[PDB]
């Protein structure tokens, strides 16, 4: 059955190598999250240092692509940063080439059409890996685009990636349903912040520290990441309401 | 099944396993540390006397790159020569175009590539050694180590090969007690502790000891071996340490 | 590009593609040369379970090399097709450098050659053809018949047939051909090709080819009418 | 390294069969219901949008796609091999009609450029087939409105009116008693609609329905005015509303 | 426009005696008017007793003696220590100069 | 190189070609046939820079008798003129061009009628009664203009050929040591010993 | 299936090895060095008797002081030669001299190695290169498939040669004359032969310094043969 | 490495057969049978469809018949894509001919050089061979009317009547009975028409599965016309040869 | 056994055996040894014959006036590598007007072996060397393993029976190492140290086969009568 080992049909017209691809995903047992204000994009993603030699300031899954994108991986280190070398020299091209910043939905279909093409091609297998890209984008605002070894790629509302990823979707559509909007209703970004890490509190059903967990966020004209002690900021908020 | 047969086909679990059978090929090798410190970065490694006609001395594993970033490492010797090979022709390159010599953050990115790119394709085999490397840069101080799967992360105190196990315990302690932080000199002296320490898991052929160093302060910033009265200082050291 | 190497040695020492190549030939129809005293002809089997066809039309068993030289073959006719034109360029080439047209030795080993280096190249499979190459050097009056193979060997022969049933023709040749005295005549050594044919083919009709070749570039082929001669007098010697 | 795939990977079975295609084409049953129906004087296009989760945002996932301004195209199938394939397809428009001729392709044309590319998946070196089966509807001066069918073979045929995927066969039944040769546009989309409701099964309105038609040359959607001969795209996708007006008088 | 040609001067002469030969050159090195060199030979033993000198544009000069005794190098590599014989060095000699006959060796050579 | 004509008549195709050949102040040769057989019913002369003349007419030979052996049947006039001309074209815009002209005499036994093709080093092709290169077509053109009919002999063509030769060796410039004549008819090709 | 450059567990090359029994199918060659020259001889086995014998050429010049022997796949040869002949001719072009027997060897074992995943396999022949130098002087060597040479004072390759090369074991020796080499070549291989041994189906070869390579006719063979007949009688 | 993947398309069987070439003969023979008909006075070429659906265009469609030029066109059994291709290949071919001689290309010349492309698969590459079948009908100045077939191997025939595809065996047996040399156009245009008529593998043989072809010289003196027939046109010989 | 296919894949427990089979090569291969002092460094090898009408083997190749090396193996894949070290040697000195180190010598060979380890279509190298040389720091004696392992030593063997003189050798060590300014007892070590790797047979004249480099000694080889004098 070597119709296992690369990109071939089965018989039931299935491509085992990306569906295989698929459970890579969560070798790293890490769960994130996505959602839009009305001004920001932020994602967050949990952080697990095992190792008391590890040196906790370099591990990291959150990657600024570009000074707008900023793009959150699930899946193991070596593909990610495989995918977001990539992901980087692609926009800084496209802006070379197009004159402007790349969106995060045309940098979203460019890697989804690259990992496509892992999968239909032989000699190239596909990256276990699922990317989230974040932006405010100028034309159509805060945006969530992600895409997975199959070369799958759509906009989201709001989204999760991981091992719990249901649970936290769930909880997710419920609140949407509720406020019947397309987005958190907040001003600022530190709140959407409070309303991601608060709902994925509630979803997982664990407390978190400054150092259990990775902040990313996107406004317009920059995409960044939290310090420790911008986490533990936000940390106090929550815990005093 | 039949899939560990093949380089970078994925198994049910979503598993490389030629590359799971590299890391076999590291397990099987001597073991080689790094010790992060205040200003700089320590590599030690351990050299087993195979007969007494080795030269001693003169046959030098630790390598260095450019001339402030230092490469050890433990598995496939050849492989990690290859490894070492491209890290010389990638900082060229960076200094060649940027002028400045190339950041650690930014050398370790360019191994992990390179190596990861091995785990793409079946007409290449992964590589068979996992590398502790670092050095000082603008930022300060770096310690990496890498694996054959690609993946690599800063670490305080690194140790990989035959006796990692018992190096890991050592180097946690050295963390522990020391918060605000360990001295170049210092470090050198436990890393000979370590490497006899670690010696444990490898002692039917005694061994030769060798260290190298970055510091800002005791190399200005450039890689050094460590040699003479220095060495036979740390050596000194680790000896009253084990009885 | 397509680099596989095909053509291999087994433990026996044997190279299977090249010897699978040779099965080939043994499908072919049968084609048999004989040379005489002044002349060589080569003879070919056409199958008959292909009624409806167009012989005007239809690719000849025996195809011109050059003015001088013809190449007849067995197995597979698309491969066939690929050997005779490199043959006739190489012709073609020889007469533009060396300003005299080939010898037939000369033209048999560049054709065998060529056989050879589909046995040991990468991304390629061997010719499943044997050749027979008939015809006159240049200025000479004696006749030459040369044979090739797909493993790239070849040789001289007094007279020789490839193709299925050849062993049986082989025989046959082999205790009628006289060394010592060779057919003396056109008519003698035609009579001996299609009496060779006859021990193998079915009916004399349209199933024989022959093809003479005479010195100084002086080939033709025989109609039915003029085989059907041979045929209808060599049943009559027969009934004895 | 490099490609050492240079050998086929679609090859033929004892029986004849050529196993790659075969299993490409179960991939294609496997996909979503779309169809295509051809009236007198235009050409319907629909699919239905499965959404893989309700936070995602199913309007910046497009199934029918442009490929010119007179031609659009539907898939059912592998979402990422179409998505490719209508990159590839709207290039070589320009590049093998447009660079040369100053015009756009005709429909049978652009079809068998697209035929062409999905051929050679199926013969080249270290390659897969594409999963998916395309209708194409378009129009053209000399040939009028039409509609074609691309197999991952390469195979295409055209149709008066077809589906594929999913319920392909009983809504080909379905299209059979109510197709005539004198269908306006209107009752096309109508027919349309109602064989469409058959094979969805959760909500049926303009959210999780996509249509487009190849019908008259819209002069609003130009972008333009002042050249008399460009009267504007015959391709259009209906919004979300104009879907709803056409579900109260099903 | 770059010339990459130029004149180094000299002069070298070679006589060849019954049971001997000599080959003599000046030490001296120009560029136009000036002395570069009072003390520059170009009068080399090459091995095998063979004694050469390429006199002309001294950059040219020096790459085929170095190319020469590489070659030699070589011969004894490949043809098992055999003397190379002042015949065959001649004809290598040829090679060396023919193989740039549209870019030439600017140097009048003597063995 | 220098003088090559061809005058078409009723039944035949006739090439007249200059023997001379010159190299400086030497001429080197004067028997020196400018011509080559394409096939049995088709002659090809030329004129042009030295080497490039008899290189470009013997690969144009190959290729035609490659063609005869392959389909075992001989090119129309038209066919190995038209062939020439698009390796001429190909030709002038290469990195070294053939400098030769060439005149193609041959006999079409499918419609049983003479052809004659004139053909530049730039691939320039026409179909002409009477056709000349170089030098030559200033002399004879007008002379053929006068004394050309249409329905000529063959024995009429060598005398009107006869008068463009020695109009050419009275008021030319340079010693072409007479020429080798060619006929081209039904029966193929044959040579004018005695001219 | 599996790499055609793979070692076996042994150390060896497997096909390699396996060419290696192609050439013991192969028709049997025999070389005897000595002071006065190298003899070359083969068995030319004819398939057929209808095959024309005279056009059998196992026996090869490569230049006119060295001279070559094949057994095996023959067809495989003819690129070696052809190697072989512009190897000794280009030498000659650029060093005006003749090329050393045991550098001609050396490059045609040079070709041997170059296949892989280059030709597609190794050669299915062994050699036998013969010829003289004036620094080693006559000499024989025998040329693997493997880029292995071994020079060697007398040699036998192909079907017969086990038993070839024991004969021969016990027949040379530092003095042999000319004449008494060639009368050896036939003798062994009329002892090895499947068919009768005659001037029609074996034939002799010979390198001198004087007149360099020579292929022998069938009369002179025939004499030879019959000179040998009558001496094994004549005791 | 990726040796392990490789079917070896370019390889023999122990018996001296092409496994990929017989497999591809296999396929063709459940493709739609095609005949060509040679006459004295024209060619014809008859082809079904495979099998129907009511809604398919008929009139703007093209499965079976090929245009290669004015004077030579083709009948398909097998992948229709892969025919496309050689289609592309012969059209280009032809033109490259007219481009260098002035002349249009001989028949047998455009034949042979398809067949040499198909062969080419077969011997090297490792690609998979083309699945496709071909009846050539064409005329030119030297041999007149010709028809030929080509198959996977490259091997080339020339017939004056033969069929492709399916019930092939059955088609040549009935061909083989009711053909003769002196047979006219209107005459094979009724034999290739019952032919097929009884080798269907459908119910009653109709104008909407059927391709049909002539090749004349039926145009205004020496000069030869190719019809592509329309729908209309079958239905109307379908009828005047009492078939429906 | 599943996992020997290639050079590209490793086995479960890490091991590529491809690799260890072209080290089996070197086992099987007539013995070598190699041994120094702190003035001169000496190759001893035992050759080898197919019969006794053949040559004996040469094992011992030189690759500068400085350098050389003798082989156990695959004689074809030696003189690959060799030939790589003489265009390495002759780069040096064209390049840079330098002797190459005999260290960088082995650094240039351990590469080298080492790409065909890791890629497909490819094999390993079938050869063991030992390369000796007398540079700017000294003599020296190398190792080489196909595996791409090199490794400075005072003295070792290589091939069949290879284990005899590498345990004299490191019995003899702080003798021979002192033999300075003596060539003919330096060569004498080597051949007793050769002496314990035989078995049924014994030092002939055209079976022994010595090479030295020194201080004031250029790389030379000793064959046929010229070796008389250490039997
Ligand atoms: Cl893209």
């Amino acid at each position: 059955g070597y119709d296992r080992h690369i990109t071939i049909f089965s018989p039931e017209g299935r491509l085992y190598q990306v569906e295989y691809a698929f459970k890579a995903t969560n070798q790293t047992n890490i769960n994130s999250l996505a959602v839009r204000g009305k001004d920001c994009t932020v994602v967050i993603s949990q952080k697990k240092v095992p190792d008391k030699l590890l040196d906790p300031t370099t591990v990291s899954y959150i990657f600024c692509i570009s000074r707008t994108i900023g793009m959150v991986v699930n899946g193991p280190i070596p593909d990610a940063r495989n995918a977001a070398l990539r992901a980087k020299a692609e926009a800084a091209e496209f802006r070379y080439k197009y004159g402007y910043d790349m969106p995060c939905d045309v940098l979203a279909k460019r890697m989804a059409n690259l990992s496509q093409i892992y999968t239909q091609r032989a000699y190239m297998r596909p990256l276990g890996v699922i990317l989230t890209f974040v932006s405010v984008d100028e034309e159509l605002g805060p945006s969530i685009y992600k895409t997975d070894p199959a070369g799958y790629y759509v906009g989201y509302k709001a989204t999760a990636t991981g091992p719990k990823q249901q649970e936290i979707t769930t909880n997710l559509e419920n609140h949407f349903k509720k406020s019947k909007i397309d987005h958190i209703n907040e001003e600022s970004w530190e709140k959407v912040v409070e309303f991601a890490i608060t709902h994925m509190i509630d979803a997982l059903g664990t407390e978190f520290s400054k150092n259990d967990l990775e902040v990313g966020v996107a406004t317009k004209d920059k995409f960044f990441t939290l310090s420790a002690e911008n986490i533990e900021e936000r940390l106090v908020a929550i815990a005093e309401q | 099944t039949g899939y560990d047969l093949s380089n970078s086909v994925f198994s049910p679990d979503g598993r490389n396993f030629q590359v799971e059978y590299a890391v076999k090929a590291v397990e099987n090798g001597t073991t080689s540390i790094g010790i992060k410190c205040n200003d700089g970065v320590v590599f030690a490694v351990e050299k087993l006397i195979t007969s007494k006609l080795l030269v001693p001395q003169k046959n030098v594993k630790i390598q260095v790159v450019d001339r402030h970033i230092g490469c050890v490492y433990s598995g496939l010797i050849p492989d990690g020569r290859h490894l070492v090979n491209r890290g010389r022709e990638e900082a060229a390159s960076f200094k060649k175009l940027y002028k400045t010599p190339i950041p650690i953050p930014a050398f370790a990115d360019r191994l992990g590539q390179y190596v990861q790119a091995h785990t793409l394709y079946n007409s290449v085999r992964p590589f068979g050694v996992s590398t502790i490397f670092g050095g000082v840069d603008k930022n300060g101080a770096h310690l990496y180590m890498l694996e054959p799967s690609g993946s690599y992360w800063g670490y305080k105190g690194a140790a990989t090969g035959k006796g990692r196990q018992s190096a890991k315990a050592e180097l946690e302690k050295l963390v522990d007690h020391h918060p605000e932080g360990l001295s170049a000199r210092e470090a050198v002296k436990q890393a000979a502790k370590i490497i006899y320490l670690a010696h444990e898991d490898n002692k039917e052929k005694d061994f030769e000891l060798e260290i190298s160093w970055c510091s800002l302060s005791e190399t200005n910033g450039l890689h050094k071996f460590v040699k003479g009265d220095l060495l036979q200082e740390a050596i000194d050291f680790a000896q009253k340490e084990i009885n | 590009g397509y680099d596989r190497a095909l053509s291999i040695f087994s433990p026996d020492g044997h190279i299977f593609q090249v010897e699978y190549a040779l099965e080939a030939v043994k499908r072919g129809t049968c084609a048999v040369g004989v040379k005489g005293k002044n002349c060589v002809v080569l003879g070919c089997e056409r199958r008959s379970t292909l009624k409806l066809q167009d012989t005007r039309i239809t690719p000849s068993k025996v195809s011109k090399i050059d003015s001088h030289v013809v190449l007849s073959f067995s197995g597979l006719n698309a491969d066939s097709r690929i050997l005779i034109e490199k043959a006739r360029v190489e012709a073609q080439s020889h007469r533009l450098t060396l300003e005299d047209p080939v010898t037939v030795e000369y033209l048999t080993r560049y054709v065998a050659g060529v056989q050879q280096r589909y046995t040991q190249s990468g991304g390629v499979r061997p010719f499943g053809v044997s050749t027979l190459i008939a015809g006159f050097d240049p200025r000479d009056d004696e006749p030459k018949l040369y044979q090739t193979e797909p493993s790239g060997i070849y040789s001289s022969w007094s007279a020789q047939t490839i193709g299925r049933n050849s062993k049986t023709v082989r025989e046959f040749l082999e205790k009628n051909y006289d060394r010592k005295e060779p057919p003396a005549t056109v008519e003698e050594c035609v009579k001996l090709t299609v009496r060779s044919l006859l021990e193998v083919v079915q009916t004399g009709a349209k199933n024989i080819e022959i093809t003479v070749v005479k010195p100084d570039s002086d080939i033709v082929a025989l109609s039915s009418e003029e085989i059907n001669q041979y045929v209808t007098q060599i049943e009559q010697e027969k009934q004895e | 390294m490099t490609d050492r795939y240079s050998f086929s990977l679609t090859t033929f079975s004892p029986s004849g069969k050529l196993g790659q295609i075969d299993y490409a084409l179960t991939a294609v049953k496997q996909g979503v219901t779309s169809l295509g129906i051809k009236a007198t004087n235009g050409v319907v296009i629909a699919t239905e949008k499965k959404s893989s989760s309700p936070l995602a945002m199913s309007e910046t996932l497009s199934k029918v796609s442009l490929l010119t301004p007179d031609i659009g195209a539907v898939y059912s199938g592998m979402g990422p091999d179409y998505r490719v394939l209508v990159d590839k397809s709207r290039k070589v428009a320009h590049t093998s009609y447009k660079r040369i001729y100053g015009e756009y392709p005709p429909t049978k044309l652009l079809v068998s450029e697209v035929a062409k590319i999905m051929q050679e998946a199926t013969q080249s070196g270290g390659v897969r087939p594409f999963g998916v089966s395309l209708l194409i509807a378009g129009h053209d001066e000399f040939n009028g409105f039409s509609l074609y069918q691309v197999d991952p073979s390469g195979s295409y045929f055209p149709w008066k009116a077809t589906a594929i995927g999913k319920g392909s066969v009983a809504a080909k039944t379905f299209l059979e008693k109510r197709w005539n040769d004198e269908l306006e546009l209107e009752d096309a989309i109508h027919i349309a609609l109602l064989t469409l409701k058959e094979s969805v099964e959760g909500e049926f309105n303009g959210d999780t329905i996509e249509l487009a038609i190849i019908g008259d040359e819209n002069p609003d959607l130009l972008g333009y005015t002042g050249i008399p001969t460009d009267k504007g795209p015959r391709f259009r996708k209906l919004t979300s509303q104009e879907i709803n007006d056409r579900l109260e008088a099903l | 426009q770059f010339n990459p040609y130029g004149d180094n001067g000299g002069t070298i002469l070679g006589i060849a005696g019954e049971d001997f030969a000599v080959l003599a050159g000046d030490t001296r090195n120009i560029t136009d008017y000036s002395i570069n060199s009072r003390y520059e030979p170009k009068v080399f033993d090459c091995g095998d007793n063979i004694v050469m000198s390429a006199n002309g544009f001294a950059a040219d000069g020096d790459a085929l003696v170095k190319r020469f005794k590489n070659s030699v190098k070589w011969y004894h590599f490949d043809h098992n220590d055999k003397k190379l014989s002042i015949n065959s060095a001649a004809r290598n000699i040829q090679h060396l100069l023919y193989g740039k006959r549209f870019f030439p060796y600017y140097v009048h050579t003597i063995i | 190189m220098d003088i090559i004509l061809g005058i078409r008549v009723q039944d035949s195709v006739i090439l007249a070609s200059s023997k001379a050949v010159t190299r400086g102040i030497s001429v080197l040769k004067d028997s020196d046939d400018k011509t080559r057989q394409l096939s049995p019913h088709t002659l090809m002369s030329f004129a042009g820079e030295a080497g490039d003349t008899v290189q470009f007419a013997e690969y144009i030979q190959a290729n035609i008798q490659l063609y005869s052996i392959r389909e075992d049947y001989e090119l129309s006039p038209q066919a190995v003129s038209s062939f020439v001309r698009q390796e001429l074209a190909k030709s002038i815009r290469s990195r070294r061009p053939y400098q030769v002209n060439v005149l193609i005499g041959g006999y079409d036994k499918k419609k049983n009628k003479p052809e004659l093709y004139q053909i530049d080093y730039l691939g320039t092709k026409v179909e002409l009664p009477y056709g000349a290169h170089g030098y030559s077509g200033f002399y004879t053109f007008s002379l053929l203009d006068h004394h050309y009919r249409p329905d000529m002999t063959t024995e009429e063509g060598l005398d009107l050929l006869k008068l463009c030769v020695q109009e050419l060796e009275k008021r030319m410039p340079m010693d072409f040591k007479g020429v080798i004549v060619k006929i081209v008819d039904k029966d193929g090709i044959r040579q004018v010993d005695d001219f | 299936d599996r790499g055609v450059s793979t070692f076996s567990p042994e150390g060896r090359l497997f096909q390699v090895e396996y060419s290696l029994e192609a050439i013991k199918l192969g028709s049997t060659a025999i070389g005897i060095a000595t002071k006065e020259g190298v003899v070359l001889g083969v068995e030319k086995r004819a398939t057929s008797p209808l095959l024309e014998s005279d056009s059998i050429e196992k026996i090869v010049e490569i230049d006119r002081h060295i001279g070559c022997a094949m057994s095996g796949l023959t067809a495989d040869a003819r690129s070696m030669i052809e190697h072989a002949r512009t190897a000794a001719v280009t030498h000659n072009l650029y060093y005006d001299e003749d090329i050393n027997v045991e550098s001609l060897t050396q490059s045609v074992c040079d070709l041997a190695l170059r296949f892989g995943e280059l030709m597609s396999r190794p050669f299915g022949v062994a050699l036998l290169i013969a010829g003289h130098d004036a620094d080693d002087g006559y000499q024989l060597f025998h040329a693997e498939p493997s880029g292995t040479f071994y020079r060697y004072n007398a040699k036998a390759i192909g079907s017969g040669s086990e038993g070839a090369q024991a004969e021969l074991l016990n027949e040379w020796h530092s003095s042999l004359t000319l004449k008494e080499a060639e009368l050896l070549v036939l003798k062994i291989l009329k002892q090895v032969m499947e068919e009768k041994l005659d001037e029609n189906n074996a034939q002799l070869s010979c390198i001198t310094k004087q007149d360099g390579f020579k292929i022998y006719d069938n009369e002179k063979t025939a004499e030879l043969i019959k000179e040998l007949k009558e001496k094994e009688a004549a005791e | 490495g990726s040796r392990r993947y490789d079917s070896r398309t370019t390889i023999f069987s122990p018996e001296g057969r092409l496994y990929q070439v017989e497999y591809a003969l296999e396929s063709i023979s459940h493709a739609g049978t095609a005949i060509g008909i040679m006459a004295s006075d024209g060619i014809v070429l008859a082809a079904e469809r495979k099998v129907t659906s009511t809604l398919l265009e008929q009139d703007t469609s093209t499965e079976k018949l090929y245009k290669l030029n004015d004077k030579i066109a083709v009948a398909v059994a097998g992948l229709t894509a892969d025919a496309e291709i050689l289609i592309n290949t012969a059209r280009i071919h032809a033109q490259n001919y007219l481009k260098t001689y002035n002349e249009d290309i001989p028949v047998e010349i455009l034949v042979r050089r398809l067949s040499d492309i198909k062969q080419g698969y077969t011997q090297h590459g490792g690609l998979r061979p083309f699945g496709v079948s071909f009846i050539y009908a064409g005329y030119d100045d030297r041999y007149g009317y010709q028809l030929y077939t080509s198959n996977p191997s490259g091997n080339y025939t020339g017939w004056k009547a033969i069929s492709v595809g399916a019930n092939t065996s059955a088609a040549q047996t009935l061909l083989q009975m009711d053909y003769k040399d002196d047979m006219k156009v209107d005459d094979a245009i009724e034999l290739a028409l019952k032919t097929l008529s009884k080798t269907t593998d459908s119910s009653a043989l109709t104008y909407d599965r059927l391709e049909f072809a002539t090749i004349r010289k039926g145009a205004n003196d020496g000069e030869v016309y190719q019809k592509i027939f329309k729908p209309q046109e079958i239905k109307d010989i379908l009828v005047k040869t009492g078939i429906t | 056994n599943n996992y020997d296919g290639d050079t590209v894949t490793f086995s479960p427990t890490g091991r590529l055996f491809q690799v260890e089979y072209a080290l089996e090569a070197i086992k099987q291969g007539s013995v070598t040894v190699g041994l120094r002092s702190n003035t001169h460094a000496v190759l001893v090898a035992l050759k080898r014959n197919a019969d006794e009408l053949s040559s004996y083997q040469k094992k011992i190749i030189k690759c500068d006036e400085h350098m050389g090396l003798s082989l156990a193996g695959l004689a074809p894949d030696a003189r690959v590598l060799s030939n790589y070290l003489r265009q390495q040697c002759n780069y040096s000195s064209l390049v840079f007007n330098r002797k190459l180190a005999v260290e960088r010598a082995g650094h240039l060979l351990c590469d080298k072996a080492q790409k065909n380890t890791q890629s497909y279509g490819g094999r390993p190298y079938g050869v063991g060397l030992l390369i000796i040389g007398y540079d700017k720091s000294g003599a020296h004696l190398l190792e080489f393993q196909p595996s791409g392992n090199v490794t400075e030593l005072y003295g070792t063997a290589i091939g069949a029976r290879s284990q005899g003189a590498k345990t004299y050798l490191e019995r003899t060590l702080d003798t021979f190492i002192k033999i300075d300014g003596n060539p003919d007892e330096l060569i004498k070590a080597g051949v007793e140290a050769i002496s314990q790797s035989l078995r049924d047979e014994s030092l002939t004249v055209d079976n022994l086969s010595i090479a030295i480099v020194g201080k004031d000694t250029p790389f030379t080889i000793y064959d046929g009568e010229a070796v008389a004098k250490y039997i």
